[PDB]
């Protein structure tokens, strides 16, 4: 029984990360290993980014994982060997793919169902609260599960807002309002 | 002088590819040996796939090979003996005379791949 | 607080040799060669069908500028690229 699916290319080593340590838990340890170790990729950006390259090595690129586990307790459980096989695997540069999925994962085992309230300008915190408390407490969330919640501003788009979440939107905007209006005038 | 040995990591047909070790890799056209229970066995150094592995077509027959042999650098290109001591003898592609009359001694070895 | 600092003090020290005389600017690694064309990493503010040189000194030129790498057609013998 695995989770949400990553399907395929390459969260296929998060994919196996995930169903192999979650067979005994430690995937919040895993996790915050996981988050730690992005971070101090993040936290050394100089050749932490810049040297996940696939010009170097083999033995360098263990060599660069011996100085990911160089730094404190970074690694923890599967990760480091995770990473011994994907520096042999020099699948090292898609290696954030792999961290925000593996982030998308976990989240789903929460079940926080990130949503989104698309607009063309940012709006006022109560349209944000009410429209937060609906959706969670709608069918949508089934409850004993969170909803984030994220206004963006797209210009693209000419006003009004759009809900999403779950593959499953409303817009009742005005740009699409506007092309139903050109549409049904369009006829002779 | 240490000789370069490399592993067998993959036989398609008769085309052999080596995984070396770091910053040991032949330049292109060189002779490479591995020997079989049969015989030896050349190789010819074609295409640095990158990261240590060399493709390299076969010059003999390639069946029976393990993956991982350690195969043997030669340093440079198959080269042949000349002089007049290799007249009429019959000579194999690997400069090994085959006419069962002994080897042919000979002071100098010659590259195949010259300009 | 001090440690991190002397990972990254060794890592940026530790490809000295790639990392520095470096940053692709104007320099590259031959990342793969076969048949008279290097594909080589690195190469990022080279032109297009511009003359390149190797250590070696065998010129070769550079057509199929991607992402990845940059392809080098080769005006000698490939022998001599490693």
């Amino acid at each position: 029984p695995p989770p949400v699916r990553l399907f395929g290319v390459e969260g296929t080593y998060a994919t196996a990360l995930y169903q192999a340590a979650a067979k005994n838990s430690s995937i919040d340890a895993a996790f915050q290993s996981l988050q730690k170790v992005e971070s101090t990729v993040k936290k050394n950006p100089k050749l932490g980014h810049l040297l996940l390259n696939p010009a170097l090595s083999l033995k360098d690129r263990n060599s660069v994982i011996d100085a990911i586990v160089e730094t404190h307790k970074n690694l923890d459980g599967y990760v480091v060997n995770l990473l011994k096989v994907l520096s042999e695997n020099n699948r090292l540069g898609c290696f954030e793919k792999i961290a925000s999925d593996f982030g998308v994962l976990n989240d789903a085992h929460n079940g926080l169902l990130k949503g989104t309230v698309t607009s063309a300008e940012p709006l006022d915190p109560k349209s944000f609260k009410r429209i937060e408390k609906a959706l969670s407490a709608s069918k949508l969330v089934g409850q004993g599960k969170s909803l984030k919640l994220e206004n963006v501003v797209k210009p693209e788009i000419k006003g009004g807002l759009i809900v999403e979440l779950g593959d499953k939107t409303v817009d009742l905007s005005i740009s699409t309002k506007i092309q139903k209006l050109n549409k049904v005038l369009e006829d002779s | 002088s240490t000789p370069i040995t490399g592993k067998v990591t993959a036989v398609i047909g008769a085309i052999v590819d080596v995984h070396f070790e770091q910053s040991e890799l032949p330049a292109i056209l060189n002779a490479l040996e591995i020997k079989t229970p049969q015989g030896k066995l050349v190789l010819e150094v074609a295409q640095h796939l990158g990261e240590n592995t060399v493709r390299t077509i076969a010059m003999d027959g390639t069946e029976g090979l393990v993956r991982g042999e350690k195969v043997l650098d030669t340093g440079g290109p198959i080269s042949v003996p000349v002089g007049r001591e290799t007249l009429g003898r019959i000579i194999n592609v690997i400069g090994e005379p085959i006419d069962e009359r002994g080897p042919i001694k000979s002071k100098l070895r010659k590259p195949i791949h010259a300009d | 607080k001090a440690q991190p600092t002397e990972v990254s003090s060794i890592l940026e020290e530790r490809i000295k040799g790639v990392s520095d005389e470096a940053n692709l600017n104007e320099t590259g690694r031959v990342l793969a060669v076969g048949d008279g064309i290097a594909r080589v990493f690195g190469l990022n503010n080279i032109q297009a069908e511009e003359l390149v040189e190797f250590s070696s000194g065998v010129k070769g030129m550079a057509l199929n500028l991607e992402p990845g790498q940059v392809g080098i057609v080769l005006f000698g013998s490939d022998r001599l690229v490693k």
